[PDB]
């Protein structure tokens, strides 16, 4: 019955930095509010339950207010590993609900993807399937769509997209698109086109190939 | 010093049903909640419910009234998630925790669970070789379809790992019931197609180890 709207999803910071993470119930939560730290590849641990009161080994930095229903979490000086996704839970009632989480990312100037689409190996022809990559490497922030189009028609399904998490060395982001088409169809059509809309171009950044103009 | 030991990863098959464990050492299970939270490959902590194990008491996320059931067994100080008639969306990663209002906060280290009716398969590994523009600039990338295999993972390397940097592996999505991941390495234009770049992708389950040298397309 209560839901917890957690805010923002995504929040971009850097070291040294002061920052704010709200989590609003649908209900009066009365204090009974936790807050949860996800670094990468590990299991939450707690920062803050009950609204205000830091967990063991919780640095002094983090703080936590709120009453009823709007809860916040700040980090005063964010070092270099107080990066990773934030979730607040309530425990007032069945079901304790998460929020959504909040990913704090390195922030870093804006960089547009290098994209790269990839027809078909004739290997894969050869088994009847065809798949046309694209790979938008390097780029932040991570908000990015990607958009098949076979002859300008938009193509939904049989796109698969998988990303990486922000680089350790460069803080960017890097996403791979494929679109899995038979072979049927892939002969039976000549431009495929990837596009890419992200926030440094108004205009999407497109690669296209056509299959028999080679 | 407290520790919640969860089972490995598990496979099953869709509509098939699976029992993870999640034992408690260093604490009695019943001196707090056990949870069992669902967290889908990169989306958010879902809260399945949790089990008094003092007193069998279980409460449960509507979601999943019916698709899971939480029980425990103080004795072996472990609780259990049974999620009954499989899909696709229970593939995610299944922490339990033990936990209530206080800072007695732990964690398991999680169980990954992957639904997927597919055996022990190589991936087929095609080789990457570019849409052109990209040709007359400063470097050009390269890439690698490491296509329907099983299960996870692999490791893609890139002339067999002299390649290093420039090289961004990205993470498998299954699909249709099996994983395909995609590699990609940038490369000045000088050292490709002039010199070999191929792409060693292993798959130890399959035991295949293959390598692929990425030569250009007809174009």
């Amino acid at each position: 019955d209560i839901q917890m709207t957690q805010s923002p999803a995504s929040l971009s910071a850097s070291v040294g930095e002061t920052v704010t993470i709200t989590c609003r119930a649908s209900g009066n939560i009365h204090n009974y509010l936790a807050w949860y730290q996800q670094k990468q590849g590990k299991s939450p641990q707690l920062l803050v339950y009950n609204a205000k009161t830091l967990a063991d080994g919780v640095p002094s930095r983090f703080s936590g207010s709120g009453s009823g229903t709007q809860y916040s979490l700040k980090i005063n000086s964010l070092q270099p590993e107080d990066f990773g996704s934030y979730y607040c839970q309530h425990f007032w009632s069945t079901p304790w609900t998460f929020g959504g989480g909040t990913k704090l990312e390195i922030k870093r100037a804006d960089a547009a993807p290098t994209v790269s689409i990839f027809p078909p190996s004739s290997e894969q022809l050869t088994s009847g399937g065809a798949s046309v990559v694209c790979f938008l490497n390097n780029f932040y922030p991570k908000d990015i769509n990607v958009k098949w189009k076979i002859d300008g028609s938009e193509r939904q399904n049989g796109v698969l997209n998988s990303w990486t998490d922000q680089d350790s060395k460069d803080s960017t982001y890097s996403m791979s698109s494929t679109l899995t088409l038979t072979k049927d169809e892939y002969e039976r059509h000549n431009s495929y086109t990837c596009e890419a809309t992200h926030k440094t171009s108004t205009s999407p950044i497109v690669k296209s190939f056509n299959r028999n103009e080679c | 010093e407290v520790q919640l030991q969860q089972s490995g990863a598990e496979l099953v098959k869709p509509g098939a049903s699976v029992k993870l464990s999640c034992t408690a050492s260093g604490f009695n299970i019943k001196d707090t909640y056990m949870h069992w939270v669902k967290q889908r490959p990169e989306k958010g902590l879902e809260w399945i419910g949790r089990i008094d194990p003092a007193s069998g008491n279980t409460k449960y996320d509507p979601k999943f009234q019916d698709k899971a059931t939480i029980t425990a067994d103080t004795s072996s100080n472990t609780a259990y998630l049974q999620l009954s008639s499989l899909t696709s969306e229970d593939t995610a990663v299944y922490y339990c925790a033990g936990y209530d209002y206080g800072n007695f906060d732990y964690w398991g280290q999680g169980t990954t669970l992957t639904v997927s009716s597919a055996e022990t398969t190589p991936p087929s590994v095609y080789p990457l070789a570019p849409g052109t523009a990209a040709l007359k600039s400063s470097m050009v990338t390269l890439g690698c379809l490491v296509k329907g295999y099983f299960p996870e993972p692999v490791t893609v390397t890139w002339n067999s790992g002299s390649l290093s940097s420039g090289v961004h592996t990205f993470p498998a999505v299954l699909q249709s019931d099996l994983y395909t991941l995609s590699s990609s390495v940038t490369v000045p234009s000088s050292t490709w197609p002039s010199q070999t770049v191929t792409c060693n992708v292993a798959h130890p389950a399959s035991s295949t180890k293959v390598d692929k040298k990425i030569v250009p397309r007809n174009c």
